[PDB]
This record gives structure tokens, C-alpha cells and sequence, in this order.
């Protein structure tokens, strides 16, 4: 009986289970039959046995497997999986790995367990609450729970060798899962990097031909890119500055070109970081990243040196469009002054069509990236807005209300000149601080005043039918421009008091408070915005800026495990250390320091 | 010394901002009524207080006053952040 | 914490209801059996669940758990 | 440290010597059990210790917290709410909300069997708020 059977396996008494094989021979049923399974979330007696281990072992398992083998069960006991949408595909082997028993794992593999069996339930998904995500395969589970011996065993077993190439429903492999579990704590960081390195060495030993970093998931992301995407800092840092003293030095990325006294020159590989390639790491930190610590990633050495080089090459092109846009605003200020005006106005309509086509190409090309970008895409929004306003004002001036849109577009153009303050350090700091603040807190202050202003305007309108003229009289009163009497006067004073000594006051304090939270991290945001600029510029105008150069120099660094030499593109950076004589000299590749 | 330091920090930038917006509002009032020079002098003495249609004039006043509040708050928090970032021992 | 406190104030007031009462309010949690006392009669209590994530668990081994498998 | 050690020792001794009686149930003339009383005056550390108790003793029935199951870094803890639920008359939550006179009530709010319960009830009643 099933309750009897569960008490047997939880007891773990083999002789108590004796005769059950003859009971099955007489009964002529199967252990996979639903009678001996629970109904909802259908698990088995075997899983209940594996959950209940007496000091690391359980005696009934091999006789139970022998009983099922002698039973003529077509589908064996071991490979059977659960059923529930909460819990699907879970196995005995997953449990045995979680309960940290090499012996049971060896037993299951010795009795024909599956190794590719993967668990796709709702519990095994990252988005939920109180749930555990590791990828889906058993080898991934062994990796995530720092059991090196089980990993060595599952790779080195005779029967069913595990495949690092294998990937789950989302196409994530082992390295992807190690990325997904990474957080900021120190123990997690050390465990992940040690596991990652050991796995790369083992994958070198077993599948030398395959480049394990090369495999993307369904989203087309390699593990470096996925490491970038989720704001995973520490593993990303370690993947860039990665050096192996092993025989398999080719896996590494950093190299020392020559060393001479305190001066040495480091080489970094740059194959994924190049802005030339589609889905560069820079484009993914910039656009697709939703991370709060996206500023923190930029400080790292190859990124900083590369952005510094690109920006210093870029500065004249920045000054070029600075003067061009200033001259356009000058011409539009002139046409607004003279409204000789006709040909100027035709040129302004051309320029409005130009800015409209530019922002149209910007937002038309990327939409889901605009949904991701909306938290910080504040500039190109204002550019598209000024272009639309100028288009409407020119079209209506070609045909009575065009002058409000015209003066709005003029004011917004001469304030959109503020975009080009980002070139210099401190001006970019002030402008980026202002833009990030005004997104965060100014919208709250705007909503509060309007309700009280509408109330006081309708109040004066009922007290002393156009709501507009009521707001006119109210704001003329509050700004001080123009004008029971005593009670009304008292209310106005109270209304005026609240208007300035509350909203403005509290909001300013909040902003000051907000600044402290964002304090001591501004330089990083400043360095970041220049990346956006250079990438855009790299993108070019409606007249394109295609055929951008590579970033590095090509240098064949050593030999591959294959006989062919390995040409890579690399970016060289200098460094001066004075602690050098304590340390031993690194392995070098270039002898003569020249060039 | 602090006055000259803060002037060197903020004055040129804020003056370029205010000059850009002032030429914008000036050419705007020039189109609304007087060329950009005369409208510039008139607008500059208008904001100082020396000295359908009312809706447009009040909308210009609302836009200018709240935008000037935005720039004044910006210069305030910029001076505060610079001072909080400033070294205060080395003035001696 | 102040925001949590204000939400607590509000949820207690809304559970009190309008001029019409919010009566027959549902008892929270689920009734279970925790065990038996030193008295031979069993313990039966109402209960509430919570989740936690802790990475020091390899340093300090697991405690006793009545429920074998993750249930609902 | 004094209070928690002495309190636990007294509970064990009262379990040993008067087993039928539940000591923490007895109210005062103002009618408060010690959990409610510790809430009402805003004493924090003893309160935190009283909510989440464990006993590896043969008598674990004294303890409130349990573990449903554990799996990797995930573990699922039970709590009792035998005095904490707002269903009951003169609950802990009503005492923290209204009857208290302490400054530091907000720190008493952010505790685990309180926090998950408040989140559950709040998300249960979002639509009536919008209504
Ligand atoms: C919320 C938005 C989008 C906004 C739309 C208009 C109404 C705007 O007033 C604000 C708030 C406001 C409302 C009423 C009076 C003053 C200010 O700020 C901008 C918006 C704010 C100004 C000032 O310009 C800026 O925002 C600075 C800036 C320029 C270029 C950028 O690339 C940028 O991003 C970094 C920021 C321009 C106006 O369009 C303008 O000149 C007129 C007609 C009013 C300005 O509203």
C-alpha cells in the first residue's frame, strides 16, 4: 500500500520492503502508475526516499531500482519527472545534488538517470517571489551550489557525460547562470569567479575547439554581454582584467607588452567592446541597460582609456555643431526680429524639416529602446518637440494662432542650446545634474501648485464665465503685477503665503536632500554622457557618418591551442607602479620597448 | 576670495544661459509686437520691473517666471554642491 | 518606515469600513498542526509564511522542517 | 541580553513546574499580555526577541517561528499570528497604531512577520483605495 510504502522508504528499512517485489509480481501493476503517486504535483516514492536520507545515505534505493528493473517497467523509475506547472520536470537527481550527496548521484547515474532533464516550473524562474533560479540543468545546479566534486564527476562519468554546450529553454548555459546569480556580496563574488575559472579550464580540456563565451542565448547575448546587462559588476570587472598563468594562457585577455622600470604597458583585448561591431558592450551599457549602477561600470580601465581617446579625438566635431546650431538660432532670432524676412523664413522651415527628419530617424529606428531609454532620453525628446513646434508654426504662418507656437519654438530652441554644454567638465556636470534633478523631483512640485491655483482662480471668479481670465487675474495677483474685502484679502495673503513658503520651500529641501544621495558620483555620470555623444556622432546625421575606424592595433599574441596563431585587436595603455620590485616580473611578449 | 571663486565658477555659464533665453524672449516679443534690440531693452526693463492678448502675455510671463525659478534653483543647488565639494581648510 | 506606518493606518481604517460595516472580515493565515505539546493533545495554530534568501547557509547547516516538498 | 536570557529561562522553568498553565496569556488589570505590553511601551529588543523564538529543546511548542522547508538559499519560515492579526479584538497592530505613546513605532513596524503581513493586506485592498 502507498502509505505503507512511504513509511517504508522514510523508515529506510530494506527487510520491511521485502516481499513487495512478489506483491508487484502478483499485482501486475507498475510503480509509475498514478495509484502510487500523489495527485496534485505528482511526485513518486523515489523522490520521497531521496528527500529522507539517514546520515547521507538510504538503503532502499538499489533494491528499489532492482525491483523496478525486474518489474519490466518500460519507462524506468529514475527518469520520471514531476507534473505541476509550479514544479515541472524536477527529478530525483536535482534533489540529490541539492542534498549534497555524491554517492546517491553516482548511484543514479549508475542506474541510468538523465542528465539533460531540466525543470521548467514556475518555481524555477527568475521573475517570481520566493523562488530559486539556476538555469535548469543538474550541472548548473552543482555549479551554483559550489560542489566542485560533483561537477568533476558529471563531466568525468563513463555513462552519461554532461555537456557544457547544453542550454535550457531560455538558451542560457552554465556561465549564463553564474552570471544570473551574481550579486554584490563578497562570498558570492569569490565563489562565482573561482567556479567560472575552473569551468573554463575544464571546457578547455574537454572541448578545445569550441569558444564557450561565443554562445548567445535567445536574446542574442553572450555571457559577457549578459554580465553587462544586469548590472553585474564584479564578475564583469574580473572578465575584462583576466590573466591566466596556465598553459592555457590563450583564454586570458590582459597582456603585458613590455616592462621597463616602473613603466610597463598593458595590452587588453577588445573584441566585444569595439563600437564597430553590432551589439557592442558600450551600446548595451548605454541603451539597453536598466541598471542603477550603470555609472559604476564605466570607471574600469579599458573603458576609461577608450572613451578618453575617442572623446579627445572627437572635440572639434563637437565644436563644429556647437557653432552651426548657434548660427541657426541666430538666423531664427533674426527672422523673428524682422517679422529680407521671407527667404530667411524659408530657410527656417528647411531647418525645422531637418531637425524633424533627424529626430524622426532617431526614434523611428528604435522604439523598444526608446521605452527603455525614457528614464534618461530627456534631450532628444526636447529636440523632437522643438522640431514639431517649428513645423507647426511655419506651416500655419504659411496660412492666426501661429505666433504662440512660433515664440514657444524660439524660446525652446535658444534653451535647447543648453544641450551642448556637456563638452567641458564642469558645465556638463551642472547641466547633467540639472537634467537628472528635473526628471526626478520637479514634476511633483508642478502638480501641487496647479490645483490650488485653479481653486483660487475659480474662487475669485465666484467671489468678485472664463476660467482662463480667472487664472489671469490670479497670477497677476500672485506675481504682483496687478490687483467681504478684508476676509478676501486675508485669504489672498494666506494663499500667497502657502504658494511660496510651502511648495517652493519643501521642494528645495527635497532637492538638496536628493543631491546628497547622488553626491560623490557625478564625475562618473559626466564621463558617461560623453559616451552617448560619441556613439551618436559615430551614428551621424541624416547625412551619415559611416565607416568608423577600429579602436586598436592588431597583434598576434602567442599561439592558439590549435596550430594557427591568434590575431586579436588590442588597445594599449601605459601604467607606472613603484611597488614593482617587490613583485616578480610578468611574462612579456615584445622585447624591444619601441612603439 | 570666496566671492571671486564662486564668480569664476558660475558667472560665465549662467550669463550665457540667461543671454540665450533673453535673445529668445526678445525676438519673440519683437515678432509679437520694435526689433530684437528694442524688444531686448524693453524685456530687460520689463523683468526688472522698471517699465486673448492678455492670455498670451500671461503665458509668456508664466513661462519666464517659472523658468527663471528653475535657473535660480539650479544656480542655488550648483553653488551648494560646489561648496559641499569645496575644500574649506585651505582658505587660510 | 513612516510610509509603511501610514499604509498600516490606512489599511486598518479601510478594514474598519464605511458607515456600513466591513463585517465578517477574513481571519488571516491558515490553520495547521505545529505538533503536540508536553500535553498529549496536539498543537493547532494559525500560521503565515515568509521567504528568505541567505548565502551563509553552507557555513551553518539547515534546521528541522515539517513540510518535505515545496507545497503551493 | 540580561532580559532575553532571564525571560527564556523563566519560560523553561515554568514549563517544567506548571505545565498546564500558559504564562504569557495572563493579562494585567489594564488587560495586556506581555507581548502587547512590550508593544505598548515601545520596547524594541525584547519585542523582536518575542516574535521570532526557537527552541531546540523537547519543548519547542513555546517557540513561535518554524521552518516549512529549505532548499538552497531559499527557506520558508512560518510564524504564528495568534495575537498579531487585525482580525482579533485589541490586536497588536491596533496597539502600535492607536494606543501607543512611543516615538519609535516606525522601527517596530519594519519587522518580518509584520512586514509581509502588511504587504499582503495592502495589495489585497488596492482597488478600494482607487475607488
Ligand atoms: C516638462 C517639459 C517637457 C517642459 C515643456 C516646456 C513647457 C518647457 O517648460 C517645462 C517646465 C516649465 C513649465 C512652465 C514654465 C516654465 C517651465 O520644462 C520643459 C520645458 C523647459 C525649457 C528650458 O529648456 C530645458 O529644458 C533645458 C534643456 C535643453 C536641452 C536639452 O537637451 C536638455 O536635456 C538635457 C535640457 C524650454 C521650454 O520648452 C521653453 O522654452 C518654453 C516655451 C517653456 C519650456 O516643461
Amino acid at each position: 500500500d502507498r502509505d505503507r510504502l512511504f513509511n517504508v522508504v522514510a523508515r529506510g528499512n530494506p527487510e520491511d520492503l521485502a516481499g513487495l517485489l512478489e506483491y508487484l509480481r502478483r499485482t501486475s501493476k507498475y510503480l509509475t502508475d498514478s495509484e502510487y503517486t500523489e495527485g496534485s504535483t505528482g511526485k513518486t516514492c523515489l523522490m520521497k526516499a531521496v528527500l529522507n536520507l539517514q546520515d547521507g545515505v538510504n538503503a532502499c534505493i538499489q533494491p528499489l531500482l532492482e525491483i523496478d528493473r525486474d518489474s519490466g517497467n518500460p519507462q524506468p523509475l529514475v527518469n520520471a519527472q514531476c507534473t505541476d506547472e509550479y514544479y515541472r520536470g524536477h527529478s530525483a537527481l536535482h534533489i540529490a545534488i541539492e542534498k549534497r550527496s555524491l554517492q546517491c548521484v553516482k548511484l543514479l547515474v549508475e542506474n541510468g538517470a538523465n542528465v539533460h532533464a531540466k525543470a521548467c516550473g514556475h518555481f524555477f524562474q527568475k521573475n517570481q517571489d520566493t523562488c530559486f533560479y539556476f538555469g535548469e540543468l543538474p550541472l548548473s545546479l552543482a555549479a551554483c551550489t559550489k560542489q566542485w566534486d560533483v561537477v568533476n564527476y558529471l563531466l568525468e562519468n563513463p555513462h552519461q557525460p554532461a555537456s557544457l554546450q547544453a542550454q535550457d529553454s531560455l538558451g542560457n548555459t552554465v556561465l549564463h547562470a553564474l552570471v544570473m546569480i551574481a550579486d554584490d556580496s563578497a562570498e558570492n563574488s569569490a565563489l562565482v569567479v573561482r567556479m567560472y575559472d575552473g569551468l573554463l579550464q575544464a571546457g578547455a580540456r574537454l572541448c578545445p575547439n569550441v569558444q564557450l563565451e561565443g554562445i548567445p542565448n535567445l536574446e542574442g547575448l553572450t555571457p559577457l554581454k549578459l554580465a553587462a546587462k544586469e548590472g553585474k559588476i564584479e564578475i564583469f570587472k574580473h572578465i575584462l582584467q583576466r590573466e591566466f598563468s596556465a598553459p592555457c594562457q590563450s583564454l586570458s585577455r590582459k597582456f603585458t607588452e613590455w616592462c621597463y622600470g616602473p613603466v610597463r604597458v598593458s595590452l587588453y583585448d577588445l573584441a566585444s567592446v569595439d563600437s564597430w561591431e553590432e551589439n557592442s558592450v558600450l551600446e548595451i551599457i548605454a541603451f539597453h541597460s536598466r541598471s542603477p549602477h550603470r555609472h559604476r561600470m564605466v570607471v574600469l580601465e579599458p573603458l576609461n582609456k577608450l572613451l578618453q581617446a575617442k572623446w579627445d579625438r572627437l572635440i572639434p566635431r563637437f565644436c563644429f555643431n556647437f557653432l552651426c546650431y548657434l548660427v541657426y538660432m541666430l538666423i531664427f532670432t533674426a527672422v523673428a526680429y524682422h517679422q529680407m524676412l521671407l527667404l530667411g523664413h524659408i530657410l527656417i522651415l528647411l531647418g525645422g524639416v531637418y531637425l524633424l527628419l533627424g529626430q524622426l530617424w532617431y526614434f523611428w529606428r528604435r522604439r523598444l529602446f526608446i521605452w527603455i531609454s525614457f528614464m534618461d532620453s530627456y534631450s532628444e525628446i526636447l529636440f523632437l518637440l522643438q522640431a514639431l513646434l517649428t513645423v507647426l508654426s511655419q506651416v500655419l504662418c504659411f496660412l492666426e494662432w501661429y505666433l504662440p507656437l512660433l515664440v514657444s519654438s524660439l524660446a525652446m530652441g535658444w534653451t535647447n542650446l543648453l544641450y551642448y554644454t556637456r563638452g567641458f567638465q564642469h558645465t556638463g556636470i551642472y547641466s547633467v545634474m540639472i537634467e537628472k534633478v528635473i526628471l526626478r523631483d520637479l514634476l511633483r512640485f508642478l502638480l501641487v501648485y496647479l490645483v490650488f491655483l485653479f481653486g483660487f482662480a475659480v474662487a475669485l471668479v465666484s467671489l468678485s464665465r472664463s476660467i482662463l481670465d480667472a487664472s489671469l487675474e490670479l497670477f497677476k495677483f500672485t506675481i504682483g503685477m496687478g490687483e467681504f474685502r478684508g476676509v478676501v484679502l486675508l485669504l489672498l495673503l494666506a494663499y500667497v503665503l502657502l504658494t511660496y513658503v510651502l511648495l517652493l520651500n519643501m521642494l528645495i529641501a527635497l532637492m538638496s536632500e536628493t543631491v546628497n544621495s547622488v553626491a560623490t558620483d557625478s564625475w562618473s555620470i559626466w564621463k558617461l554622457q560623453k559616451a552617448i555623444s560619441v556613439l551618436e556622432m559615430e551614428n551621424g546625421y541624416w547625412w551619415c557618418r559611416r565607416k568608423k575606424q577600429r579602436a586598436g592595433v592588431m597583434l598576434t599574441v602567442g599561439t592558439r591551442p590549435d596550430g594557427s596563431p591568434d590575431e586579436r585587436w588590442c588597445f594599449r595603455v601605459g601604467e607606472m607602479n613603484w611597488a614593482t620590485w617587490e613583485q616578480t616580473l610578468p611574462r612579456t611578449l615584445c622585447e624591444e620597448p619601441s612603439g | 576670495v570666496m566671492i571671486e571663486k564662486v564668480i569664476l565658477r558660475d558667472l560665465l555659464r549662467f550669463l550665457l544661459v540667461y543671454l540665450v533665453f533673453l535673445f529668445g524672449f526678445a525676438v519673440a516679443l519683437v515678432s509679437l509686437s520694435r526689433s530684437i534690440l528694442d524688444a531686448s531693452l524693453e524685456l530687460f526693463k520689463f523683468t526688472i520691473g522698471m517699465g486673448r492678448f492678455r492670455g498670451v502675455v500671461l503665458l509668456l510671463l508664466l513661462a519666464y517666471v517659472l523658468l527663471t525659478y528653475v535657473l535660480l534653483l539650479n544656480m542655488l543647488i550648483a553653488l551648494m554642491s560646489e561648496t559641499v565639494n569645496s575644500v574649506a581648510t585651505d582658505s587660510w
